[PDB]
């Protein structure tokens, strides 16, 4: 069963205040006019940016990488005192649930509890943080527009993969929407409350809004974008020649050759092999100018000089552009 | 004819400079080549008013 | 380990596997190490039988020489533009027309 | 002034320094 | 005394002074991080329990909320603009007036 979000999923993106004037930000924000995964069940989903929680009796969140007692875990649970957050290596059932006096489910934080009313939860995973949204607003959801206020931030560092929500035993639907990096439009008011946003990938209505910023815009003629037409595949060719560059030759050997008459070893006419270089030693210092040692299977270019000579020790760091 | 200067970086080709370099030092590469080819549209817009 | 990107045939570098070329749906491209956002067909250009790849008077690449197969093609910048919003007021309506 | 050019004023609406008109 | 760099957010930070109070007086102060130039007012502004600080058009720090205490202070900078001299010829008079 499938559900299109009007106009919800619009939260502040910082701390900063702004009165009556017009701010663009480039963050995760939910795109407007998309479905959403309405669930009836009484599974588990993967997650990349988004946990948008919205949801009209429920309670509990779980999240982590992997669910097991290998890595790092975080745990939420709810009751009417106060809410437990607590990051272990925590053991997780496939389909766990609560009963309120037992745990059915096998640094601390206590908070007030988030607790007929719309309970709407936006979840955010940036720059090791873990940032949590919340706005109870009363009433398919319901026409209108409201902002979701932040609340108190969770510093874990590890990464987040993939979570999963419990169930309440006393059943109940939930809706779950996921982010896209795009970038939106907010309108303050004169008391700091955000009444309105338009988009900017949208009808090139919402585009041109996003391009003048402004609401009301006069007939006539706006530039607003490019009309660059996305590539669908990539295509890359390159000749049919396989001899496999003497690498080995100029890298395995007995002797090279002294500093005052070092050699100079001359490759072309072949392909390159840049995986072999890691197979050999562990390398000193290895740092690169002009060129990346990590992408080095990408470009292509001709007449590679190669010279061999060693140093004493401390002086590597002579061995550079002047 | 601008674009084939290489304002003293590696390569005036773009693509060839962000497929051969990491990010840290690429992001000084760039830095040079967006600040002249910034300086020659400032030029250009400046004669064109 | 020394480099240069002079204007010459380009020999040495890693493996990538060759994919099959594409006609009139234009996507990002790369040849002996020259890549670029362009499409590919067939050129009426002749060419003599030293010459890798041409240019052009804004000294990009107009044509490339594969040597897969030894046959002319063609590198050029497929459909581009500035995109306009043919728009009346905000209070008259809603409808829009797009201009490319 | 005259009520035109008073209509006409009507109707039309860090570092940095804007000086006066003499 | 075990330390380990490059791994994790920061958390475990150094102790930070604070300064006494002052008001219609520009100093080069610092909230929380946040550094400038500018007198300290009662505001009459109205913020949310979320918001740290206000801007405004100019993209400059206007409002600022101490933690200390939940009223919240404007920020307005030092009084600044040009001097000018009105001065006669030389060969005329000698004294000089001052403009601001």
């Amino acid at each position: 069963s499938y559900t299109n979000s009007f106009t919800r999923g619009v939260y502040y993106p910082d701390k900063v205040f702004r009165s009556s004037v017009l701010h663009s930000t480039q963050d995760l924000f939910l795109p407007f006019f998309s479905n959403v995964t309405w669930f009836h069940a009484i599974p588990v989903l993967p997650f990349n940016d988004g946990v948008y929680f919205a949801s009209t009796i429920i309670r509990g969140w779980i999240f982590g990488t992997t669910l097991d007692s290998k890595t790092q875990s975080l745990l939420i649970v709810n009751n009417a005192t106060n809410v437990v957050i607590k990051v272990c290596e925590f053991q997780f059932c496939n389909d766990p649930f609560l009963d309120e006096s037992e745990f059915r489910v096998y640094f601390e934080y206590v908070s007030q509890p988030f607790l007929k009313n719309l309970r709407e939860f936006v979840f955010k995973n940036i720059d090791g943080y873990f940032k949590i949204y919340s706005k109870h607003t009363p009433i398919d959801l319901p026409q209108g527009f409201s902002a979701l206020e932040p609340l108190v931030d969770l510093p874990i560092g590890i990464n987040i993969t993939r979570f999963q929500t419990l169930l309440a035993l006393h059943a109940a639907a939930y809706y779950v929407g996921y982010l896209q990096p795009r970038t939106f439009l907010l309108k303050y008011n004169e008391n700091g409350t955000i009444t309105d946003a338009v988009d900017c990938a949208l009808d090139p209505l919402s585009e041109t809004k996003c391009t003048l910023k402004s609401f009301t815009v006069e007939k006539g003629i706006y530039q607003t974008s490019n009309f660059r037409v996305q590539p669908t595949e990539s295509i890359v060719r390159f000749p049919n020649i396989t001899n496999l560059c003497p690498f080995d030759e100029v890298f395995n050997a007995t002797r090279f050759a002294s500093v005052y008459a070092w050699n100079r070893k001359r490759i072309s006419n072949c392909v390159a092999d840049y995986s072999v270089l890691y197979n050999f030693a562990p390398f000193f210092a290895f740092k690169c100018y002009g060129v990346s040692p990590t992408k080095l299977n990408d470009l292509c270019f001709t007449n590679v000089y190669a010279d061999s000579f060693v140093i004493r020790g401390n002086e590597v760091s002579q061995i550079a552009p002047g | 004819k601008q674009l084939s200067s290489k304002f003293g970086a590696i390569s005036s080709v773009l693509n060839d400079i962000l497929s051969r370099l990491d990010p840290p030092e690429a992001e000084v590469q760039i830095d040079r080549l967006i600040t002249g080819r910034l300086q020659s549209l400032q030029t250009y817009v400046t004669q064109q008013l | 380990l020394s480099f240069e990107l002079l204007h010459a045939p380009a020999t040495v570098c890693g493996p990538k596997k060759s994919t099959n070329l594409v006609k009139n749906k234009c996507v990002n491209f790369n040849f002996n190490g020259l890549t670029g956002t362009g499409v590919l067909t067939e050129s009426n250009k002749k060419f003599l039988p030293f010459q890798q790849f041409g240019r052009d008077i804004a000294d990009t690449t107009d044509a490339v020489r594969d040597p897969q197969t030894l046959e002319i093609l063609d590198i050029t910048p497929c459909s581009f533009g500035g995109v306009s919003v043919i728009t009346p007021g905000t209070n008259t309506s809603n409808q829009v027309a797009v201009l490319y | 002034r005259s009520p035109i050019e008073d209509l006409l004023f009507n109707k039309v609406t860090n570092g940095l320094t804007v000086l006066p008109p003499l």
